[PDB]
RNA sequence: UUGGCACCUCGAUGUCGGCUCAUCGCAUCCUGGGGCUGUAGUCGGUCCCAAGGGUUGGGCUGUUCGCCCAUUAAAGCGGUACGCGAGCUGGGUUCAGAACGUCGUGAGACAGUUCGGUCCCUAUCCGUCGUGGGCGUAGGAAAUUUGAGAGGAGCUGUCCUUAGUACGAGAGGACCGGGAUGGACAUACCUCUGGUGUACCAGUUGUCGUGCCAACGGCAUAGCUGGGUAGCUAUGUGUGGACGGGAUAAGUGCUGAAAGCAUCUAAGCAUGAAGCCCCCCUCAAGAUGAGAUUUCCCAACUUCGGUUAUAAGAUCCCUCAAAGAUGAUGAGGUUAAUAGGUUCGAGGUGGAAGCAUGGUGACAUGUGGAGCUGACGAAUACUAAUCGAUCGAAGACUUAAU
RNA sequence: UAAGGAACUCGGCAAAAUGACCCCGUAACUUCGGGAGAAGGGGUGCUCUUUAGGGUCCCAGAAGAGCCGCAGUGAA
């Protein structure tokens, strides 16, 4: 592990996958900030699957994205989200603290694609 | 031969002249100085403070430890020195070495094999009997439900009250423990180390303080 | 790698050894001292694991002796080996050949190259 | 040995064929055993044309053992199956022959009898 | 176990002391003008500009 | 211990024995020091000092007791509601059922036996194990320390030599010394041998999905299985109980009288234990008796006679781990390497996708120890530790000295 | 889950081990029905070849050659 959310093993990876699709299609999103600490090292490995550009590559990003619609989210990759960040190494997100949120004072964060 | 301080890098493995096989502890030791010597009629001891490894210059806005204030920026120049973390006393030397920084080198550890090693962390968080006092667990043939508890704490009526010293759950580690009696296996010039034989107490980036044996 | 544990060590890494992998026979030649006298003992064997490190790396080789089977574990690097040998070189898919240890026959015999 | 109930596999042409450890012999409180340590030992299997009849407390010395012992080298030696020899009042076996290969330093001016007639040492 | 005994209001008062909260820790946003917390974004109409 | 009384408790004090976990006494089992011996020596007996540590694993039984097997330096005897059920078990016994022997006409009882059978609790206050915050320690701060006191440890074997010597007709066989390696116990650690390793690698069964072949994903205990990095660990790897100083117990004495002699004692002077106080390891100035040393900061406004804010310094807030319930304590905050990513390695697995070739086909071979990789080492600001705000001194009075 | 293995304990309680199908094979005893699934052993994947069946595309088989892995009722 790196670290856990109250989710098991199979519920977190599912989550992380789920939000880093919803990340790279809206292009920024608001969750907790614990999770933004976790969809921040799985979407920018995304990135550099992109910006690699094989088709080792495409299948091995395949393994981690959902197939939603839009084009699918893993032709939005390796399209616009890979042509942006061609010369930039890291650093491909930024999270953003809001403040605490009503019913369970959880730090609300945004994250988005710098 | 004079203490020197220095930091648990790691454990490796030689293999002595005969063929043996040697565990051995890496303890870096670099910028040591003498900062200053305490005498006995300044202050009822005989001692001399070293100073361990560089810090940074004094710097007017600084939020961490990395930078030394003015109380320790005025203490080392005293000495002619530059700022060091980790200050520590040794007594048990004979004062010959100087108040103003002289550098305390690997090199003095040639002579002198059999050395005893004090080291300040162990770390471990709050923790039960069986882990922190080695105490036995109760079976499971019958339906037992006393597993991990630490067991009676004292006697009945007659006792009335706990004696101080029982065995309980409570931080464990993370104390000051001394290992005796180990032996310099070699030291190194140009990386400053010294090779110690066997493990000392602490973490890797630690602090251990090494000095002749005491026996 | 520390590169300060690194340049303690380099000194006793021995570079007579040649290359071999887990599943290939190997003659090693042990020196002995039994009570006084310097002996070298030859034990051919399996390489059955090879545990990774710098100056702590291992191997251990495995033959049957009178119906029971001996498996030896070595230092790659002490001064006690004057010199290994490659026999055969073996086919096998697993980096630890721990099923051996439970064969005996014709079944616990490796392919060749 | 590790709890004083090991069945072994006497190593021996002396009609004993398994035993049963009763006390690892040295100490007030020792819990094991390896080569070259002295037990008692009780026959629960002997062969029908022997010399030491089944049921009986006799001694014995350890020559091989699964776990093994690491060497000054930082070599170690581990064997197949844990076997033991049924030895005299003085150090020296029972039976005129050893089988297998006995562990490769039993030899401490103690049981230079063992080590002579093992196949391989 | 049950209390042996009732609290008085000396004792509960006492064990209450430490039981309180902070204040926000809150600074004041160099755009907005009004106030907010420090290293959040301006709830107010604004931004962040770090 | 078996009793005797009937003083506390019947608006209720749970009964064995064992497990877990101890603490205390000495009327001492082992080890240490001695006097006498019907003590030749190696072994013994019996008394005196001594409580520092140690004092086993099984068979039978509910067993406490006891007998036996194999050891051990030794397998001590007692107190603490026969320690201990807000810690555990509940075999036994004191529930209801039902059967045997015996007693009763009977319902039913035991001088007994046999099969079975719901053991409750979110701890207030004292007590104990850890941890913080307020104030004090006559200015405000940063580090380094003395040690009044307190805690810990304290065990023992077996071989070799002096020496087959002293002793004894022989058989046998030493004290006082000198070395070596163990058993149990404690503590530190993870290089080695192993364990685990639910965000590492791969192989493989059923079924559903990405439109289809190839390649992948979900679910089936992590579907299962063979390995496995960092961290946490023992069975693994290191170390320890060494050497010594002072005063003594029982004992042994030197000079010596009371008592012309004798006498260790009345005066004086010695010697003498694993035990007592030091030496060894940890804590410790709330030690209100509040200690010491080095360093740093030290003007403006008042008549307040005092105030102010700010200085040295520290927090709020944020990025974290060597630390950890939380905090606290440590590494850092742009004058930057603290974390994430990204590039490069270590270790792990075991030779990928795609294509090409050889096969009817399952498959095999080549490029390429390839390609994937959580925690481990190095570097780089790309992203995020922005802006900013709070707390914090002007040093009382006597007396001696200069 | 190393090494051992019931040493635990009132007591192998609880857990683990066996478990599917097809073949051999199978004891004392007996009320002649049984015991008996006694006990104890062997096989099991995929591909390709040949090759009498059966129902009316469907169901059931023999044998031979070969491929793979640690493992073939590969999970429940």
């Amino acid at each position: 592990g790196y670290r856990k959310l109250g989710r098991t093993s199979d519920q977190r990876k599912a989550m992380l996958r789920d939000l880093a699709t919803s990340l790279i299609i809206s292009e920024r999103i608001e969750t907790t900030e614990a999770r933004a600490k976790e969809v921040r090292s799985v979407v920018e490995k995304l990135i550099t699957l992109g910006k690699k550009g094989d088709l080792a590559s495409r299948r091995n990003a395949a393994k981690t994205l959902r197939n939603v619609e839009i084009q699918t989210a893993l032709q939005k990759l390796f399209g616009e989200i890979a042509e942006r960040y061609t010369e930039r190494q890291g650093g491909y997100t930024r999270i953003l603290k809001q403040g605490p949120r009503r019913g369970d004072g959880a730090e609300s964060v945004i994250i988005e694609l710098v | 031969t004079k203490g020197i301080l220095g930091r648990k890098i790691g454990m490796t493995q030689v293999f002595g002249e005969n063929g043996e096989l040697i565990p051995v502890t890496v303890v870096e030791a670099k910028e040591n100085v003498v900062l200053q010597k305490k005498t006995v009629e300044v202050d009822g001891y005989n001692a001399i403070q070293v100073g361990f490894e560089d810090k940074k210059a004094y710097k007017k806005d600084a939020k961490s430890n990395k930078y030394a204030n003015k109380p320790a920026e005025g203490h080392a120049k005293k000495a002619d020195a530059a700022p060091k973390r980790f200050i520590r006393e040794f007594r048990n030397v004979d004062v010959d070495a100087y108040e103003v920084g002289q550098e305390v080198s690997v090199d003095t550890f040639v002579a002198g094999d059999v050395i005893d090693v004090t080291g300040v962390s162990k770390g471990k968080g709050f923790q039960g009997a069986i882990k922190r006092h080695g105490q036995s667990r109760g079976p499971m043939s019958h339906g037992s439900h006393f597993h991990r508890a630490p067991g009676s704490v004292g006697m009945a009526s007659d006792a009335s009250r706990v004696f101080k010293g029982q065995k309980m759950p409570g931080r464990m580690g993370g104390n000051t423990v001394t290992v005796q009696n180990l032996e310099v296996v070699q030291v190194d010039t140009e990386n400053k180390v010294i090779l110690v034989k066997g493990n000392v107490p602490g973490p890797k980036k630690g602090l251990v303080e090494i000095r002749t044996s005491i026996k | 790698n520390h590169k300060l544990i690194e340049a303690v060590t380099k000194s006793q890494l021995r570079t007579d050894l040649p290359s071999f992998r887990p599943g290939d026979t190997l003659r090693v030649h042990v020196r002995i001292i039994e009570g006084t006298r310097e002996r070298i003992q030859v034990f051919e064997g399996v390489v059955i694991k090879r545990r990774g490190g710098g100056v702590s790396e291992t191997f251990t080789v495995r033959k049957i002796s009178s119906g029971v089977g001996v498996e030896r574990t070595f230092p790659l690097h002490t001064p006690k080996i004057e010199k290994i040998e490659v026999k055969r070189r073996g086919k096998v898919r697993r980096a630890k050949l721990y099923y051996l240890r439970s064969l005996r026959g014709k079944a616990a015999r490796i392919q060749e190259i | 040995m590790i709890q004083q109930e090991t069945r072994l596999k006497v190593a021996d042409n002396s009609g004993a064929r398994e035993v049963l450890t009763i006390k690892v012999l040295g100490g007030s409180g020792r819990k094991t055993a390896n080569i070259g340590d002295v037990i008692v030992c009780t026959v629960k299997n002997a062969t029908p044309g022997g010399v030491v009849k089944k049921g009986d407390v006799v001694k014995a010395v350890i020559v091989r053992t699964k776990s093994g012992v690491r060497r000054n080298d930082g070599s170690y030696i581990k064997f197949d199956e844990n076997a033991c020899v049924i030895i005299r009042d003085d150090k020296g076996p029972r039976g005129t022959r050893i089988f297998g290969p006995v562990a490769r330093e039993l030899r401490e001016g103690n049981f230079m009898k063992i080590v002579s007639l093992a196949p391989e040492v | 176990a049950v209390p042996k005994r009732r609290t008085s209001k000396t004792r509960k008062n006492k064990r209450r002391t430490h039981f309180k909260i902070s204040v926000p820790g809150m600074t004041e946003c160099p755009n907005c003008g009004e106030y907010k917390l420090s290293h959040r974004v301006c709830k107010n109409c604004g931004s962040y500009n770090g």
